């Protein structure tokens, strides 16, 4: 069997920038009588099927833009994007078929962008929800960047912890940035009780830790 | 205890009943069902002799290919300086398919096992066999194509090296695969495509090999003018007649790049199977293609009172019976009595 | 158009069978090449197995052989995959891919994967099968102009659950977050939508949920609070 081996694992690359992705065999892919590379490149978006940009190792599929280039010989390949769009972040792959078939370990490629602000929400659990023996409080960061944030939940002024789960979406394909929700479940008893709900963040975009509120009983 | 034998041998392939294509045909009219379990007997002790120029196998096959093409691409006009034969010409659905042979009762076929087996001499080597290796009849000059390929070295083949003219076959060890294409202008109007790198890397090993046999410098040139099926690569791609100048092939200066040959689709031919010419109906529509194994090539020596330390070679087949030989040269006939 | 549809796919017991079908159309599907390739959550691409345009050739996964199948009806146009054994090494998602072929070797061989199904998700785990309970979550939400509504998917098993905006009508600032595992051992999501925050009676925002491992088709209507 072939071993296809990638590298880097994952890199990133500011916008406009130059981006090169490395692809190895394990044995030689390149068969001679044709002076033919049985490499191929695919790219898979967040939430998509992988799409094939390369075949043959620098023959582009239709419709691929010019800043994909494939190119090398034998067992050294390498995928090179000349001027990076955001629609770009994506993980690629490389595959042989010159013996059945065989796959890269993939790279992942993050854009580096400026510093975006979040806009924190917060959600009330639902009526639907209270009958019911369960309370969740959904708190909501909005297109930021870069990916570390710090939501901290406050209720009646008390500091919760080790009741929230955190939820990152992947990097958006338009405006490079990252959606983040902080859920906090507490049964029917302690949501009645407590009055003041709010999660705090901290970011590197916002020069104060910035707390979103609502209290139990608006409309 | 047997000796020699000349017997008019029968066919064998999987040729389709259904096919139109015509090797098909004529391969389900004149050949059986290939053998399934090809029982080989490794017979060793043994020494015995073949010779591949002189192998009746070979002109059966030339008889057996010129009828094929007889009652297949039955060209218009056919001329002999005096028979003028006019006929019809439709168009064919062509490509060749592997063609086995074997021998009646009582004969049966040696197959030379050494794997430097030269075409003439002793082999240890020997297995009695049944049936020959499928073999496909691609009639072509200067190269051989989608033939077998010999297994170690380049095998030089000729019947006397050391006289001047007599037709060389280089049997290559790896193949070299050549791309020749009719695009959708010029209807006849085409070219072959094929990597430099590998085929300038071939032909440094052919003259290696040439080095081997003559201590002198091996210098490759395009034939200076025979007729246009010898000074260029001339072959047929399904139906249709290519004559391919190969003069980027064989002038020393093979480069680094993709090389187009420039070839044409000619009407009016010199016919192989005998003297005489030929004339077929324009090509066909479409894009006609033919991707081959270059497996062969037929070289043919500059002579002289060669003090000259250079020895050119120039390609040229003519004989279509070398192309049957270099695929049949392993391949000689006995008789049990 | 070229259209792959995988079908199957669900809560499989450990060392339990499942049977994955591809429905193909819009090209010579009994003249193509076909393979089924896999993803395990957050790992990579890795080829499983494929099949000729008349069935006689199969090549398998060294991991794979022995215990699936692949299968083709080509008077159906479908593709299929019998798996038998399963084990967690086999939750994944399943693509269906249609191979172009290649010459190698002057002759036709599989080549590369030119067009790639949706896929279709396979969990193999010692759980059980639960449908989603939906929730909304209102507006109010509102920041420069902009309101964000979303619905609440909670407690459900297994993977996935698929979330549209009125049919499928919104698609811009719709961010549909990842699943999380929470403590119980089942799944929960939170989908958000960002719209223009004037909409809110001029314009009716409705979720579409969808938990094909357990037929069911919430569609919940959100509305300020
Ligand atoms: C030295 O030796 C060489 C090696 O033999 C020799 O080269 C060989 O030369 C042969 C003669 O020229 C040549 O034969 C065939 O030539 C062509 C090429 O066929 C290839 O391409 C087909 C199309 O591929 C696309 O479409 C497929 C279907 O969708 C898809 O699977 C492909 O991946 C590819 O899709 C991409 O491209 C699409 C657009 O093009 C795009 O939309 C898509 O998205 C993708 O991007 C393909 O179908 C062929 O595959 C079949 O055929 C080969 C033949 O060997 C098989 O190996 C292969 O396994 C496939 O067989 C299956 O399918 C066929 C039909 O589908 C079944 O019949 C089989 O049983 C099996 O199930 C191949 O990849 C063909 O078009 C030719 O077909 C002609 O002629 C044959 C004669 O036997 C007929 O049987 C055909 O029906 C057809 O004839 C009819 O149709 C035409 C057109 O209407 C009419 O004009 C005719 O009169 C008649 O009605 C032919 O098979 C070899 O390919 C070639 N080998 C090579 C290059 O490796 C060389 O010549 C020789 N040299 C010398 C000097 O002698
Ligand atoms: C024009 O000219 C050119 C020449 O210039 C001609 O090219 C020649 O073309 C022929 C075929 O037409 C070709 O023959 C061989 O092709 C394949 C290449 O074999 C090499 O690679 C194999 C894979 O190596 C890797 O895996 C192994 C095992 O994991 C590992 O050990 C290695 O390190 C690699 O990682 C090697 O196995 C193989 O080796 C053995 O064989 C060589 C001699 O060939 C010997 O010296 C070694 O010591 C080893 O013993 C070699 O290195 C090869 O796959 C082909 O085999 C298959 O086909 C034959 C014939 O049909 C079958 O009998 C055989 O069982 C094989 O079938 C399996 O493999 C195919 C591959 O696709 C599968 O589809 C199939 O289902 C089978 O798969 C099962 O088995 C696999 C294990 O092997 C397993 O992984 C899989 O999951 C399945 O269970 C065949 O031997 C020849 O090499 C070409 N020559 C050159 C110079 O390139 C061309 O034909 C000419 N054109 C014309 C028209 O004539
Ligand atoms: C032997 O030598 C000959 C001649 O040199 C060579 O023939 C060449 O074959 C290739 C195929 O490999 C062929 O390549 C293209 O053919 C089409 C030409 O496209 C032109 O127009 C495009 C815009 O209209 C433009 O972008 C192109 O740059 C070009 O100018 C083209 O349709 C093909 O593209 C489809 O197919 C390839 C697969 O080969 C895919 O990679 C593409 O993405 C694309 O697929 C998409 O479209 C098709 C419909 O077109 C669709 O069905 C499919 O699903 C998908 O959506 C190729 O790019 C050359 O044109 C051709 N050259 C000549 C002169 O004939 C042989 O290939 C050589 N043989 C060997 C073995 O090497
Ligand atoms: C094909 O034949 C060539 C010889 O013509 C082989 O190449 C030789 O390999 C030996 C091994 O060390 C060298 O010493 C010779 O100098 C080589 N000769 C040439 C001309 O390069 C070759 O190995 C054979 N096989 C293949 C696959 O090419
Ligand atoms: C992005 O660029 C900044 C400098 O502009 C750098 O400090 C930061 O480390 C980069 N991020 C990554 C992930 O490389
Ligand atoms: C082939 O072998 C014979 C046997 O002696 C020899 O006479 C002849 O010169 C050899 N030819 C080549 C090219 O080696
Ligand atoms: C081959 O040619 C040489 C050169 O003239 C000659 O001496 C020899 O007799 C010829 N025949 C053989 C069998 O070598
Ligand atoms: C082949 O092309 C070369 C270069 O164009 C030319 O010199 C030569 O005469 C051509 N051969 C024939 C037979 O025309
Ligand atoms: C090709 O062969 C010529 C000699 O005929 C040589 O000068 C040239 O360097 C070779 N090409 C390469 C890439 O080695
Ligand atoms: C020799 O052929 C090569 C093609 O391989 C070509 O580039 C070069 O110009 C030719 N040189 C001469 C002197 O014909
Ligand atoms: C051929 O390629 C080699 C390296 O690939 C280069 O050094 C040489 O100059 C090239 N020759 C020609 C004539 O292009």
């Amino acid at each position: 069997d072939i071993v296809m081996t990638q590298s880097p694992d994952s890199l990133a690359v500011s916008l406009g920038e130059r981006a090169t992705i490395h692809c190895k065999s394990s044995q030689s892919v390149l068969y001679r009588p044709n002076n033919r590379n049985y490499v191929a490149w695919y790219q898979q978006k967040p939430g998509q099927p992988p799409r094939l940009l390369i075949h043959w190792a620098s023959f582009r599929e239709s419709g691929v833009p010019d800043r994909f280039t494939g190119s090398g010989s034998g067992t050294d390949f390498t995928l090179t994007i000349s001027s990076l769009q955001a629609e770009d972040v994506a993980v690629y792959y490389c595959q042989q078929y010159f013996f059945l078939y065989s796959f890269g370990g993939g790279t992942k490629l993050e854009i580096n962008r400026t510093v975006a602000a979040p806009s924190v929400f917060i959600f009330p659990p639902s009526d639907e929800q209270l009958k019911s023996g369960t309370a969740s409080v959904v708190c909501l960061l909005n297109n930021f960047y870069p990916r570390e944030a710090k939501v901290q939940w406050k209720v009646d002024n008390a500091l919760q912890s080790g009741n929230s789960q955190e939820s990152v979406t992947e990097q958006d394909s338009k405006d490079s940035t990252y959606s983040l929700s902080s859920t906090l479940t507490l049964s029917k008893a302690d949501y009645e009780k407590h009055k003041v709900y709010a999660c705090e963040v901290t970011h590197q975009g916002l020069s104060s830790p910035v707390t979103k509120s609502f209290n139990r009983g608006e409309c | 205890v047997w000796r020699d034998a000349d017997t008019t041998l029968f066919c064998a392939s999987d040729a389709k009943a259904h096919e139109t294509e015509v090797h098909n045909v004529w391969a389900t009219h004149a050949c059986v069902p290939t053998d399934p379990n090809p029982q080989e007997i490794h017979l060793v002790n043994v020494t015995e002799n073949f010779n591949m120029w002189k192998n009746k196998m070979v002109e059966q096959m030339q008889e057996d290919v010129i009828s094929l093409w007889d009652e297949s691409l039955k060209p218009c006009v056919k001329l002999t300086g005096g028979s003028v034969i006019k006929q019809a010409c439709p168009k064919v659905s062509f490509d060749p398919i592997p063609i086995h042979y074997c021998t009646p009762a009582g004969y049966v076929i040696l197959k030379c096992n050494d794997k430097n087996f030269n075409g003439t001499g002793p082999c240890k080597n020997v297995s009695s066999v049944q049936c020959t290796h499928g073999i496909k009849p691609v009639v072509s000059t200067q190269l051989l194509l989608n033939g077998s390929l010999a297994e170690e070295e380049i095998i030089i083949r000729s019947e006397n090296l050391t006289d001047n003219a007599k037709n060389i076959i280089v049997h290559l060890n790896k193949s070299v695969e050549i791309n020749c294409t009719r695009p959708s202008g010029d209807i006849r109007k085409a070219y072959c495509e094929i990597d430099g790198t590998e085929w300038n890397k071939t032909l440094t090993q052919v003259a290696e090999k040439l080095k081997e046999h003559f201590n002198k410098t091996i210098v490759y040139q395009p034939p200076s003018g025979g007729d246009l099926e010898i000074t260029m690569h001339h072959f047929n791609c399904r139906g249709e007649f290519f004559y391919c100048n190969t003069t980027q092939l064989f002038n020393n200066s093979v480069g680094n790049s993709t090389i187009k040959l420039p070839c044409r689709i000619k009407q009016i031919i010199n016919m192989w199977q005998g003297v005489g010419q030929a004339m077929y109906a324009p090509p066909i529509s479409g894009a006609i293609n033919c991707l081959s194994n270059i497996t062969g090539i037929l070289l043919t020596r500059d002579g002289g009172g060669n003090n000259r330390s250079n020895e050119t070679f120039r390609p040229g087949g003519g004989n279509i019976k070398d192309n049957w030989r270099s695929e049949l040269y392993k391949y000689k006939v006995v008789e049990i009595e | 158009e070229v259209q792959l549809v995988e079908s199957g796919g669900g809560l499989v017991q450990p060392g339990g069978s499942l049977r994955l079908s591809c429905a193909a159309s819009g090209f010579p599907f009994n003249r193509d090449w076909m393979t089924w390739v896999r993803q395990a959550p957050g790992k990579g691409l890795e080829w499983v197995a494929n099949i000729n345009m008349d069935g006689d050739k199969k090549d398998y996964v060294d991991s794979v052989k022995g215990r699936f199948t692949i299968s083709r009806d080509n008077a159906k146009t479908s593709l299929y995959l019998q798996m038998n054994s399963l084990r967690a090494g086999d939750t994944a998602v399943y693509y269906c891919a249609r191979i172009r072929q290649v010459s190698k070797y002057l002759q036709w061989y599989p080549g590369v994967f030119e067009m790639w199904g949706q896929g279709t998700m396979v969990t193999v785990s010692s759980a059980s099968t639960k449908g989603p309970s939906v929730f909304p979550l209102a507006p109010s939400s509102t920041s420069g102009g902009t309101a964000a509504l979303g619905c609440l998917v909670k407690d459900y098993f297994p993977e996935p659950v698929t979330v549209s905006w009125n049919s499928g009508a919104l698609t811009s600032g719709v961010h549909t977050f990842p699943a999380v595992l929470q403590s119980s051992g089942l799944y929960s999501l939170s989908s958000v939508v960002t719209v223009p925050s004037s909409s809110l009676g001029t314009q009716t925002y409705i979720c579409n949920v969808n938990h094909k491992p357990s037929n069911t088709k919430v569609d919940k209507k959100v509305e300020p609070k």
